[PDB]
């Protein structure tokens, strides 16, 4: 285990722009958790190696290299994002890029964290109460806690709940459908900012497309003028595989393992055309 | 002559307003005299608790936490209703009195401590105390009985027709019930829409239903079977034209007769004549190939489908028949409370014109109200000691109108003929001179009545002005930090 | 590799999640989970082999990252040792692999820091320019407000003073003098903080509330807002580069909780800053630690413990 | 009254009572069992009493009523549906995504509102999904779940927030000199020769400072305004000092009547002598 | 003096000979600031209505006395009023004389006999209108809760609705952009107009789609007609003679010709040269009679032989055509639908910046008062779809252990909420046209020392030039205040 590490700790040494962008992309692309683009990366990264005495290097070994080193210090990778208009998986060779870890997923440890946070829910908002000036307990959460934020996993929760009505929607769902399906989970149409989010569902929809989480559809008709319809991101294409919903689906089930048989296609069917795989 | 269930004492210990406190009252009117440090009063803010109601719906303060001393465990109050007169529930193991005990916890639930003289306890639920005060007719989920001063002062300096009309349909429960009903139509049309969606639905089961009452096909299939069968039996009818020739004669008989027998072809007679029968046999085998081509499948499938479809639309149409009563059932009960609510509507109005009425004339003054639907406002003239008839109250002076209001609001509580409410800190806007001359109503009013008493406490010395030899006037003073 | 290194992987990845805030019992007994994916568990180990072994993990890592230029680095808790763990419950749920749920010593804790200033990487995390400027100065009126000149005999008693004293019986009972008339205390005015100048007033509380959220501050169960354990451990030098405080024989941890009596007098005066600022310092556990060993009588060319007493809120 | 007897409407209020907490329950029954017999059976237990009372108007008892008649329509609209439209047929459709990802349970319910919701009622599947219909509101689910689940086994990518390093780089004044130690009257500054729109300056301000309380000199003997001048807390608190400043109010009152333009200045000016401006 | 820091419409004298009860009256002012706090005692109660009159004031809407003509004591009735007003062109809109009077002179008095108070213009005699236009192109409006107050106007004002506040505020600082919200109102209730008449349309085009179906069925009805006239009947009856010549003992069957006569007669211009076309095909195709009798009912009794429902079809067709009439109305209903959407997106454009930044500095001075008193507070905009409940809210915190919460009625005592309203006024004070204003009798229940903060912003605020008239009225006094050399003081 200690060859791998110090093989990192080599190849930085003969790279130290290798750690300065491995640095700069994993604190950038955390930052605001969105997606990096390839002129921004090759402007700024290039300014650097100019700096640091050393020309352009080759980013074909470059590519390779930092995916070796952010793989075994954080197990982290760069991936791309498949082209709009060719509707692949490619190298060094793609446009836009996110990171994304590669560490495997039991089936036991992640749910002890979940229900953690799914219990630091029954007290802290009891009967819907609210944390912050009105609670006496100074420290919400509790001097450390696995919340992590207690301002964003809500945020999280709408994401998701957006992507599986989409999901469903076989990737194409209106813009009053999803109106209605929002009203009918609880959120308000009437503009209202929601008091955990403060802001309203136009305005994270709209983020999330400038996230690209979710992809806008422009239309215009005589019969029904301005309309628009959504699609699934690229973004969470190379996010959610067959697998990764398949086991979302399967934490929303909650009855027996065993008739885990026949869901896998039935859950393919339900969407339909996501990828090419 | 007076029922029985008025409220006869109140001990008030480690309360908010008065850490140690006592008051012993009477049936008819009580004046309750003392100054208050908050936006609540004493024994008001104590006795619409102490009654059972939580303070949700009052909003005075909306905590757990305010409405106690600071550090003390208990707010401990402790209430006293009579039981001597008639009209009680079961004075005789209930006692002559009914006690009530009752802290405001810091950290625990309503401690329910409900006794009577004998001071033991039989029931220790909150049924029990709904049922005692439903009994005694108390109303349970409308803060009208529990006058604020906030409300009382709001609707006593209004100016406008439509804020009056407003106030006075929310006064009792008339903006509560109208809009319940209001919402039960809401209800009602959508429940039409969406049965128009469920008639959709319905008209599509029933096209699936007509063709299973693919139908069509069975009746056809049975008839071509029948052809066959005389056809053949028609086949063998010039074999009985009889040096050998007894070959094959008989032998059609048997196979031909697998699919009907002989013994049911003579009870159905037909033609016997052949090119006509091969005419309609050549239809029939072209027919098939049109009637189970369109729509068909395997015939027994195909029969087992036109079951499960004609049982399916059965069940259907019987659940739809269901939601027809439903609907039935929603529409007559909406139509009898559009009977019950006008005449509740026209009696309301009535009384209130009445009670108005009748205090004008306490006051030496006339007039009427004038409810108008159209533009949801309240018309109301008042006529003057010499007007000879009246006039807009806007034309009144500042102390009249006020003494209207204060009318208007007596009026709006009397339709609900209750036995026990509590009023405090009514607005000084009532003047002086005002406040000993024309708020005499209260006084004349609240003593008059035997079948209904009040509690008042005044923001000021009502004793020091009050006369309190006319004829069933009792006051008491309390603490003055 | 995906079996060694794979749990130093998910334990990063668990404290980072969470902000980079970890108690050391929580971390073992999120390792204890993580251990059953391994091989299998071992019960009757010993209870002090577990937390040397997550030490020595923690080491590991450490080593492999430095390199790197990033580090995780242990902390003296704030709060006085046993008083952690009655903060809540020590599993919400008593769903667990081991129904041993017994952790003595808690007294200790990790955190993620890179030492670097220069951070020519980095221009901002989530918050735009003007932001950055306005946590600075809010953090500069934190730090700046944390002495005080003037107090009385408030003696507020919420969290840290009653265990204290109760410490201080332990050792010997008096337990009458030590409530003192005067105190500091970094969780100072948190109304001050609403008083800016150039921000509304709306969009800073805001703010502030995504900061408390954030787990960037703590908040005083009074109310009162003031610096956090996830800072003072990252801070570290720049805040002492600027106004150098002290800390106590131990090694980089600033003495923001611990003793604060030592009388109007003072001692060497490399600055003109009293409050024992520069010398005569020493952690919530270190004065647990003195008065129960040698050395009874204060260094500062001798004092009573009587008259001492006097604590940082 | 007699008429109306009021033993008929608390009996039908009893009754009402009893329907609506029988109601409470029976939600759960309509739900489950996939049928709406209970709310058709409580039709006719509305209806019963709804005609037991007729010819009255004591009407505090509608409102609650109006619930029963929303709760069985809301129930048979979307009972309706629910009922297997496909009869043999136990789906994986949209309307299983929505009552699914709604259906956690554990605390909002088992431990929120003092209920417990219980676990007995591939094909007979399809009439569970009928219990996630009464949210009516936002704040009542648990989003803290939903979003654990998420950035867990979802997102599988990293998540945390880096160091601070960004962050790392007039009369006031003649009072004053008048001293707290003497006793100067309001005169010797208002008598500039027939400034007459220029001397009430000071009297009207200065007629009773008296009233600040740090001694409660005797009633004067002649009345008019007059003037003296102590010193007190200077604290720059203002909530702090409500205690002492209500306390200031010991001073007696005694108030005689004289008011007006003064009789003649010449007796003013002629007790303190002077005749410019000494203020601004 | 100056022609600009004495403000337009600024008070400048007064002279009420034999008025109040304090019957003599003459004062002195001055631009900034003028308070009259008088002692206790024989004090101040009566005089704060010395200024209602003035602007015609009703004092019926104060009460501090039951009646105006309370106002004449006895032994006095000629009581003359001599008021004089400047006038900056900054805001001139003059009424009864031009923009250049140096000060105009004005006096009045109320007669008892006579509800309205006399006026004189220049020794002109006016009535009522010409003072109430006097509150019209001055913006000195005393009935108006946004430029007087008082205690019970406080507390009047602490209760109001949001959106009665915001329009009330808006109407305070311009009334255009009141037509503007009011017309946009208008707007939205079309919009709701409108979408219902899409709602319709789509009711429409789904009957549209109905009625083709209704027209396949008229299209097979037309089809078993024709089945029904293909009639030939007729023609195969006449066939049976043929076989028959290969006489009397085959008799029966020439009947036909018994009828013959009527029947060439029956069928012409109907199938007159298609008659013997039957035959033009029959000798070169054998057709029979079988074929006519399966082409009989039996074969529309595929589509169910319908009952001859050719009316249905009629009915149909009608329906179709007003269908088709409603579809040449669609269009210029819909350019109707987006020409409203237009100019909605434009005037909600241009009326956004504005409202959203006069908020926004009402709020920043909010700030600087809130940082002055030491308390935290904010003033908030909310912004649904709808622009009817459009609402301003007022956040105010004083203790340090609570919540920034809403101003009302069940959070805080009425101590707070005084206070929280006379703030958010004085607020006001920079940007209200108004050219003064005033407040009294706020200390009833609420401490003092929260005015020092109010009168200190005032005062040092107005030490730059160009402020606001100011006049503050106080039940009692306290020592250690702020003074500065505009501590102008008066009788």
């Amino acid at each position: 285990d200690l060859t791998e590490d110090l093989a990192v700790a080599k190849i930085v040494k003969e790279n130290p722009v290798a750690r300065k962008m491995v640095r700069y992309i994993l604190s950038r692309g955390e930052s605001q958790n969105s997606i990096i683009t390839r002129n921004k990366l090759q402007s700024v990264i290039h300014e650097a190696a100019r700096e640091e005495n050393i020309a352009k290097p080759s980013f074909s070994k470059m590519f390779m290299d930092i995916n070796a080193i952010l793989y075994n210090v954080y197990g982290f990778e760069l991936q791309g994002l498949p082209s709009k208009n060719n509707m692949e998986p490619l190298g060094h060779r793609a446009q836009k890029f996110i990171l994304l870890n590669n560490v495997p997923h039991s089936k036991n440890f992640d749910d002890f964290k979940i229900l953690q946070s799914a219990h630091t829910y029954e007290e802290l908002i009891v009967t819907g109460e609210y944390i912050g000036d009105d609670i006496a307990s100074g420290t919400s959460n509790t001097l450390e806690s696995k919340l992590s934020t207690d301002r964003d996993l809500v945020y999280k929760g709408v994401l998701s709940v957006i992507l599986c009505i989409v999901f469903f929607s076989k990737n194409n769902i209106l813009h009053q459908e999803l109106i209605k399906f929002l009203e009918t989970f609880g959120i308000p149409s009437d503009g209202s900012k929601i008091a955990i989010l403060n802001i309203t569902i136009e305005d994270l929809i709209k983020s999330l497309e400038k996230r690209e989480y979710i992809v806008r559809l422009e239309e215009k008709s005589d019969t029904d003028g301005e309309v628009i319809s959504y699609r699934i991101g690229r973004r969470t294409q190379a996010e959610l595989g067959l697998e990764s919903l398949e086991k979302l689906v399967q934490e929303i089930m909650g009855l027996e393992k065993e008739q885990t048989k026949s869901l896998h296609d039935d859950i393919i069917k339900s969407i339909g055309d996501s990828y090419s795989i | 002559e007076s029922p029985s269930g008025y409220i006869k004492k109140v001990i008030l210990r480690n309360f908010m307003c008065h850490e140690h406190f006592e008051l012993e009252l009477g049936s008819r009117l009580n004046f309750i005299v003392g100054n208050n440090g908050s936006g609540k009063s004493a024994i008001l803010t104590a006795i619409t608790i102490g009654l059972g109601a939580k303070a949700s719906e009052t909003n005075r303060g909306s905590s757990l936490k305010d409405l106690i001393r600071e550090g003390c465990y208990s707010a401990k109050i402790i209430l006293h209703l009579d039981n001597s007169k008639y009209g009680a529930y079961q004075q005789g193991i209930f006692g002559n009195e009914i006690i009530v005990e009752r802290i405001i916890k810091r950290d625990g639930p309503a401690s329910f401590s409900l006794r009577s003289e004998n001071g033991k306890e039989i029931s220790n639920k909150k049924k029990d105390i709904q049922t005692v005060v439903d009994y005694f007719s108390v109303p349970v989920s409308n803060p009208m009985c529990f006058l604020s001063q906030d409300a009382a002062r709001s609707f006593l300096t209004a100016s406008t027709s439509q804020d009056k009309y407003s106030h006075f349909m929310k006064g009792t429960l008339l903006q509560e019930i109208t809009e319940n009903l209001l919402y039960a139509s809401a209800i009602h049309d959508s429940a039409q829409e969406n049965m128009a969606l469920h008639l959709e639905n319905l008209k599509s089961l029933k096209a699936e239903y007509e063709d299973a009452k693919l139908n069509q096909t069975s009746d056809l299939n049975e008839r071509k079977m029948l052809l066959q069968a005389k056809s053949l039996w028609i086949d063998v009818a010039h074999n009985t034209d009889a040096a050998a020739l007894k070959e094959g004669i008989q032998r059609q008989i048997q196979n031909a007769c697998a699919f009907c027998s002989k013994e049911r072809i003579e009870n159905v007679d037909l033609p016997d004549t052949q090119e006509e029968i091969k005419r309609e046999l050549d239809k029939v085998s072209r027919m098939i190939q049109k009637a189970e081509k369109s729509l068909g499948l395997s015939q027994e499938e195909v029969i087992a489908l036109f079951e499960k479809c004609r049982n399916k639309y059965k069940e259907g149409q019987k659940k739809y028949m269901e939601i027809d009563e439903a609907l039935n059932r929603l529409h007559n009960s909406l139509k009898a409370r559009d009977q019950n609510y006008k005449n509740a509507e026209k009696g309301t109005c009535f009384d209130a014109d009445m009670d108005f009425r009748a205090s004008l004339k306490v006051r030496k003054f006339s007039g009427n109200l004038s409810f108008i639907k159209d533009t949801k406002s309240l018309e109301i003239y008042i006529l003057t000691t010499n007007d000879e008839k009246a006039r807009n109250v806007d034309t009144l002076s500042g102390g009249e109108k006020s003494f209207s209001q204060m009318a208007l609001l007596l009026a709006t509580w009397k339709p609900m003929r209750s036995r026990i409410i509590a009023l405090d800190e009514f607005d000084v806007f009532m003047d002086q001179v005002n406040r000993k001359i024309g708020t005499t109503l209260i006084v004349k009013k609240l003593k008059d009545i035997a079948r209904t008493q009040t509690i008042i406490i005044t923001p000021q010395d009502i004793g020091k002005i009050a006369d309190i030899d006319s004829s069933g006037v009792s006051i008491h003073r309390m603490r003055d930090p | 590799p995906v079996t060694g290194d794979a749990t130093a992987k998910y334990l990063l990845q668990y404290i980072l999640s969470a902000r980079g805030i970890c108690h050391e019992n929580a971390l073992i007994l999120a390792l204890m989970r993580l251990e059953t994916d391994a091989s299998t568990l071992n019960t009757e180990w010993s209870i002090q082999q577990w937390v040397d072994k997550l030490n020595d993990y923690i080491n590991a890592i450490n080593v492999k990252l430095n390199l790197l230029g990033y580090k995780i680095i242990r902390i003296n808790h704030g709060i006085g040792r046993n008083a952690v763990t009655l903060k809540a419950k020590q599993n919400f749920e008593d769903y667990a692999v081991l129904q041993s749920i017994v952790l003595p010593e808690s007294n200790r804790f990790f955190v993620y820091v890179n030492l670097a200033s220069t951070e020519e990487t980095k221009l901002a995390t989530r918050f735009n320019q003007n932001e950055i400027e306005f946590m600075k100065w809010a953090i500069e009126q934190f730090m700046i407000s944390g002495e005080t000149i003037v107090e009385g005999p408030a003696l507020e008693t919420s969290i840290i003073v009653k265990e204290v004293n109760r410490i201080l019986v332990a050792a010997t009972g008096d337990s009458n003098l030590a409530k003192w008339r005067k105190f500091s205390t970094f969780t100072v005015g948190s109304t001050n903080l609403f008083q800016f100048q150039e921000l509304t007033a709306t969009d800073i509380e805001d703010l502030l509330l995504r900061l408390c959220e954030l787990k960037w501050f703590y908040r005083t169960q009074e109310g009162k807002f003031g610096i956090d354990l996830r800072c003072i451990a990252e801070l570290e030098e720049y805040l002492t580069s600027m106004y150098n405080l002290n800390t106590c024989q131990n090694c980089h941890k600033l003495a923001i909780q611990g003793v604060r009596c030592g009388n109007e007098s003072c001692r060497e005066e490399n600055e003109e800053t009293g409050e024992n600022s520069l010398s005569q310092i020493w952690h919530v556990d270190c004065f647990k630690h003195y008065i129960t060993h040698v050395s009874k009588n204060c260094d500062r060319c001798g004092s009573s413990l009587i008259t001492e007493g006097v604590y940082v809120i | 009254s007699k008429d109306g007897d009021p033993q008929l409407e608390f009996k039908v209020l009893q009754g009402y009572r009893d329907l609506e907490s029988e109601m409470h329950k029976g939600r759960a029954q309509v739900t489950r069992t996939g049928d709406i017999g209970v709310a058709m059976d409580n039709l006719n237990a509305v209806d019963s009493l709804f005609n037991k009372v007729i010819g009255i108007k004591n009407n505090g008892l509608f409102a609650h009523d109006a619930r029963a008649m929303v709760s069985i329509s809301e129930l048979a609209q979307i009972s309706v549906r629910n009922l297997k439209f496909d009869d043999s047929r136990s789906m994986v459709n949209l309307e299983n995504i929505v009552n699914s990802l709604k259906r956690y349970m554990l605390k909002e319910h088992f431990k929120l509102n003092n209920i417990a919701e219980n676990r007995n009622d591939t094909s007979m599947r399809h009439s569970y999904l009928q219990q996630f219909s009464h949210y009516n509101e936002f704040s009542q689910f648990n989003w803290f779940r939903i979003g654990a689940l998420y950035n867990t086994i979802s997102k599988n990518a990293p998540i945390t927030d880096h160091l601070m390093g960004p962050l790392s780089i007039c009369f006031k004044k003649l009072s004053k000199k008048l001293g707290p130690e003497g006793s100067i009257n309001l005169f010797k500054f208002i008598i500039d020769p027939n400034s007459f729109s220029r001397s009430i300056e000071n009297l009207f301000y200065t007629s009773f400072l008296i009233k600040e309380g740090k001694l409660l000199m005797e009633h004067d003997e002649e009345g008019l305004p007059t003037i003296k001048i102590k010193q007190s807390i200077s604290h720059t608190d203002s909530r702090s000092k409500e205690i002492e400043r209500q306390r200031r109010r010991a001073a007696h009152q005694n108030h005689i009547i004289f008011q007006m333009d003064m009789p003649t200045w010449r007796k003013l000016i002629k007790k303190y002598n002077i005749t410019s401006p000494f203020l601004d | 003096p100056d022609l600009s820091s004495f403000q337009p419409g600024s008070i400048i004298k007064i002279r009420l000979q034999d008025f109040v009860t304090y019957t003599l009256t003459e004062f002195n002012l001055s631009p900034s600031l003028n308070m009259i706090i008088g002692p206790n005692g024989s004090g101040k109660s009566t005089f704060v209505c010395a200024v209602c009159l003035g602007l015609a004031g009703k004092p019926e809407y104060i009460g501090r006395s039951k009646k105006v003509e309370d106002f004449i004591k006895n032994g006095q009735d000629v009581s003359k009023i001599e008021i004089t007003l400047k006038n900056s062109p900054n805001v001139t809109d003059i009424e009864y004389i031009d923009a250049r009077d140096e000060t105009i002179k004005i006096t009045r008095i109320i007669t008892r006999s006579k509800r309205r108070s006399d006026y004189l213009i220049n020794d002109y005699q006016v009535s009522e209108s010409v003072v109430k236009t006097l509150v019209a192109q001055l913006n000195i409006q005393l009935d108006n809760l946004c430029q007087f107050l008082s205690q019970e106007r406080v507390e009047e004002f602490a209760r109001l609705k949001s959106v009665k506040l915001l329009v009330e505020t808006i109407r305070s600082i311009d009334a255009s952009l009141l037509d503007v919200l009011d017309e946009l109102r208008e707007l939205q209730g079309n919009e709701q107009s409108l979408q219902k008449d899409l709602d319709f349309k789509k009711a429409k085009i789904v009957h549209l789609r109905q009625e083709s179906d209704k027209l396949r069925k008229s299209v097979e009805s037309l089809r078993d007609f024709q089945n029904k006239k293909g009639q030939l009947l007729p023609y195969v009856k006449v066939k049976d003679h043929k076989e028959k010549l290969n006489v009397k003992e085959m008799r029966d069957t020439p009947e036909f010709q018994s009828w013959m006569r009527e029947i060439r007669s029956y069928d012409q211009d109907t199938k007159e040269k298609l008659n013997k076309v039957a035959e033009k095909y029959e000798e070169e195709g054998n057709f029979n009679l079988s074929f006519v009798q399966d082409v009989l009912d039996k074969l529309e009794s595929e589509i169910a032989m319908v009952n001859h429902d050719e009316s249905a079809v009629t009915i149909l067709d009608q329906v179709t055509a007003e269908l088709r009439e409603l579809e040449h109305t669609v269009p210029q209903q819909s350019k109707d639908l987006e020409t409203i959407k237009a100019k909605l997106k434009e005037d909600h454009a241009v009326l956004e910046p504005k409202l959203d930044d006069i908020v926004s500095k009402i709020s920043a001075r909010f700030a600087r008062l809130f940082n002055n008193v030491g308390s935290a507070g904010a003033v908030r905009l909310e912004k649904p779809k709808d622009y009817a409940e459009w609402k301003i809210e007022i956040m105010v915190k004083f203790r340090d252990n609570a919540p920034l919460k809403k101003l009302d009625s069940h959070t805080q005592s009425g101590g707070e909420r005084a206070v929280s309203t006379v703030l958010y006024m004085i607020a006001l004070q920079e940007f209200t046209s108004a050219p003064f204003r005033v407040v009294d009798e706020i200390n009833q229940g609420m401490d003092s020392r929260n005015e020092r903060i109010v009168h200190k912003a005032m005062v040092e605020n107005a030490c730059a030039e160009n402020t606001s008239q100011y006049f503050l009225i106080t039940p009692k006094l306290l020592t250690g205040l702020h003074y500065h050399e505009k501590m102008r003081i008066h009788c």
